[PDB]
RNA sequence: GCGGGAGUAACUAUGACUCUCUUAAGGUAGCCAAAUGCCUCGUCAUCUAAUUAGUGACGCGCAUGAAUGGAUUAACGAGAU
RNA sequence: GAGAAUUUGGACAAACUUGGUCAUUUAGAGGAACUAAAAGUCGUAACAAGGUUUCCGUAGGUGAACCUGCGGAAGGAUCA
RNA sequence: CCUACCAUGGUUUCAACGGGUACGGGGAAUAAGGGUUCGAUUCCGGAGAGGGAGCCUGAGAAACGGCUACCACAUCCAAGGAAGGCAGCAGGCGCGCAAAUUACCCAAUCCUAAUUCAGGGAGGUAGUGACAAUAAAUAACGAUACAGGGCCCAUUCGGGUCUUGUAAUUGGAAUGAGUACAAUGUAAAUACCUUAACGAGGAACAAUUGGAGGCAAGUCUGGUGCCAGCAGCCGCGGUAAUUCCAGCUCCAAUAGCGUAUAUUAAAGUUGUUGCAGUUAAAAAGCUCGUAGUUGACUUUGGGCCCGGUUGGCCGGUCCGAUUUUUUCGUGUACUGGAUUUCCAACGGGGCCUUUCCUUCUGGCUAACCUUGAGUCCUUGUGGCUCUUGGCGAACCAGGACUUUACUUUGAAAAAAUUAGAGUGUUCAAAGCAGGCGUAUUGCUCGAAUAUAGCAUGGAAUAAUAGAAUAGGACUUUGGUUCUAUUUUGUUGGUUUCUAGGACCAUCGUAAUGAUUAGGGACGGUCGGGGGCAUCGGUAUUCAAUUGUCGAGGUGAAAUUCUUGGAUUUAUUGAAGACUAACUACUGCGAAAGCAUUUGCCAAGGACGUUUUCAUUAAUCAAGAACGAAAGUUAGGGGAUCGAAGAUGAUCUGGUACCGUCGUAGUCUUAACCAUAAACUAUGCCGACUAGAUCGGGUGGUGUUUUUUUAAUGACCACUCGGUACCUUACGAGAAAUCAAAGUCGGUUCUGGGGGGAGUAUGGUCGCAAGGCUGAAACUUAAAGGAAUUGACGGAAG
């Protein structure tokens, strides 16, 4: 048949397959820094995945500097950057990290704070 | 032939020519414009003498919006009509869509009460 | 025939660039540990019962450089791992 | 006359082993390039006619953005 | 299916074969539809049972719970040797974002075995989880007391309507669930349903989540200070933060709320319906031509193909039972939807076909589909009239009836007119129609087949040979003989009818409407289109010689050139390149491109009366040929100017501009590479719509030129082609502007954010520099076009 050469939309993300999430056992906590508009250090892990097997970096978000996610942690892996464009500050995260989930439950929750969950 | 044909007599209408002047006369040209005569869409007409082919004569009226044609010569049915007539007449109750049937070259309306399917040439409103 | 001494970039670490001395005046395209390397079992990957060859580079160039020429690049041998 | 077991011969299906050839993936000496990122080095190329009008194609040469030969364009006003 | 032998074919750019990927359909989601994306559950079909092999048993198997040998795994074992395969249910381990009990049962339905009745991890049920939909839904009433602000009315005294608070307020009523008792249906089990009375307990079984700068309903105060933090986008946080954090303060929805996945919509952003290309991304450098796609035109039926509309299955409605619009079953009708392939009927569109025709001689013989009009009948609409159901006319559509008519020929003085003949064939059945009981004939309906004759072929007619069929005469009953009819082959005279071949004229009028669409021959004509061979002039340079003493450059300068006589002035000789003026708002060539004069070979366009073949045409991926300049190879040549290279000057530097010299190039033949901001930034071809200039042809009964008068002219009217172009109304567009780049078709090319990128890699071409074809990771939130204001200039006035 004829169409000129189309080719689909695409998610730009490492991992595929047909999930929404995923784990995975970790390397490293890093701090990096961020692009020219905006300062801080922002926190980061390098998740890497069992079942894609595949090399990432995530932001972590939380009430909690050095919060609970260490080396041979067992972190959940979600979108965010993969949902609309990659952010803006820091470049390279466009996954954030999920709270206290997946099967081992280790990497903990927004600490020091007594508003309504999230 | 066909491209030329109804922008002609259109673009007469649009400036106001009371006598359109056109010409050509072998065996696709007149009973449609005697269709065109039953709706009141333009008036009488007559055929002049030439040297080769002929010269036809038509009175217009001032009632044509746009006619045009229908360049590739369609497959119309007797249920769809009227896929085409949202297109090409962009009014409905006005105007009307020549098919060229089996039963000669008719109007569409007509074309459902004989129940007979076709080409089509042209539209007109 | 084709240079020395001195000072200098967040931070381990380096010298872009700048000054000064000296002489007639101080080198490009491209490549490197050599039929040439004091220093050197240098430094790294792969191979091997050990394996420095096979083959993968490192930069720490005693002392690479366009006509008695760099460089593109197929065929052929009682010549070399 | 029949059944079991043994031997020889014919034809069929597919596996296993060895060699050659092609594609893909991983490890990898080694080699070339890009993107993002503060400060630097050297020149003023581009930007007003930026004080030699620019840019693009192509060829040669230079520490360096570059300079020069040749052709053309308006991406200099006006239809050069 | 298989082998032996023989032939050499078969398939393929309408995509073979290979590689990668994938069960397929009914269907499911989204959408207005078109379409796009999927193939879970259900249902139908195929294929598979640790791996690989083979067989038996049997009607059915090369067999999940069958068998044998072999291999790998894990397991038992007296070590001799055996026994195994959860892609059946429940469950274990591992994988993962993640998905449920090692439950109950044969009652009901269905399958298996005379019935009883037994078996079923099929199935009928239960348990687990907001997983989703659904309903109840996140709660709502009659009555009374008091306080505050707003509005109508007011006799101003109050009264009415009406609710963010408040009170041990009062009367209460109410579900969902448990428990005791009664009553009910199926049971093998777990949990029992429904109504009423009485007592007790709990209570509409604890309401949370998200947002508050714009997009997107909703702001204030504290605290923190680029930190802690939030971020889908753009962004916010470094002291007065509606964006962080907490409060109170608001908005929206609610048993769900937010996030994440992924498809579709938004998206007319892959355009079939339904997209752009002068400047934003986009016409291939230009010609030419094959396959392919498309097709001016008269009259026709058949054949072929495309496209319906109607009937077959399912659902709803209709009917019966029933409380029912639940649901089940049967029959019929209507309506809607689906699988997209076959048959048949009915009207098309596109596709295909000839004046004429043996000859002395006579010229001989014969004819049209259909359209249109009229009349009758039938249907629908509207008007008048009836509570509503009747009537006359017009018009639409369908059917029937209908000839005048058309034509080849004769007789006529001509001719009116008249006389004769014709307007398809065959077969079976069913209906109606002359005379008769019928038969049979004619017409209509439906099919099949074919659609100018005289070389040729068929029939009639005659002869002869073979075969078939019927009747008669005979028969030692096989057969012979005669006659009639049909069919096949062959021959001849005459009569009648049918195919096929060559060549030419005209364009008539009815179905898209001011149409000569393709190639030239004949005769005149223009041009810097091409290649070669000659020739002329000016300027420059070099060489030789005379008369005569310093020049050349620049902003100043110097390198440089001169007393060994330069510049120069004149004469003489030589070598190469270019052709001032004419020269243009000019012409030619499809584009690249084309300037002295003359000659030869040789091409194309435009005009004119015509003559003439008769769609021959248009366009065209691939393919073929041609190619400015720069570059390369081999052999020549080098006057005039010069990349590279070498000195002088300028400057902070000056590897440049400037000045003095000078190499390759620049020129030439042959061969190659093949590109340009290769341009009108606008594809080719054909028809519609007001207004210059150059070339051809015609006219100007008048005037001028002028002595081979050719004035080719002057100057004016037109009529055609090219159309430097100018200028402009309608109209279009985002606008500048265009005058089609407005607007239309047939066909071909091309675009889908910027950077990465015309790069990487492979293929292909090249002698080599390099050309052609041609991405992704990743980065980012914009790049870009049209149009404006103002500052500035070693810009102007």
């Amino acid at each position: 048949n004829y169409k000129k050469r189309l080719l689909g939309t695409a998610f730009k993300s490492s991992p595929f397959g047909g999930s929404s999430h995923a784990k995975g056992i970790v390397l490293e906590k890093l701090g990096i820094e961020s692009k020219q508009p905006n300062s801080a250090i922002r926190k980061c892990v390098r998740v890497q995945l069992i079942k894609n097997g595949k090399k990432v970096t995530a932001f972590v978000p939380n009430d909690g500097c050095l919060n609970f996610v260490d080396e041979n942690d067992e972190v959940l892996l979600a979108g965010f950057g993969r949902k609309g464009k990659a952010k803006g500050d820091i470049p390279g995260v466009r996954f954030k990290v999920v709270k206290v989930s997946g099967v081992s439950l280790l990497a903990l929750w927004k600490e020091k704070k007594e508003k309504p969950r999230s | 032939l066909l491209a030329d044909a109804l922008n002609a007599i259109n673009n007469a209408e649009k400036t106001g020519k009371r006598q359109v002047l056109i010409r050509p006369s072998s065996k696709v040209i007149i009973k449609f414009l005697q269709v065109m005569q039953k709706h009141g869409y333009i008036g009488e007409f007559e055929y002049i003498d030439d040297h080769r082919s002929g010269k036809i004569v038509v009175q217009l009226n001032g009632r044509l919006n746009k006619c045009g044609v229908i360049s590739p010569r369609f497959n119309v049915k007797i249920g769809d009509i009227e896929k085409w007539t949202a297109n090409l007449l962009p009014a409905r109750q006005f105007g009307y869509v020549i098919l060229t049937t089996s039963a000669g070259i008719m109007d569409h309306e007509e074309a459902r009460r004989k129940h007979v399917s076709g080409k089509i040439l042209g539209f007109v409103y």
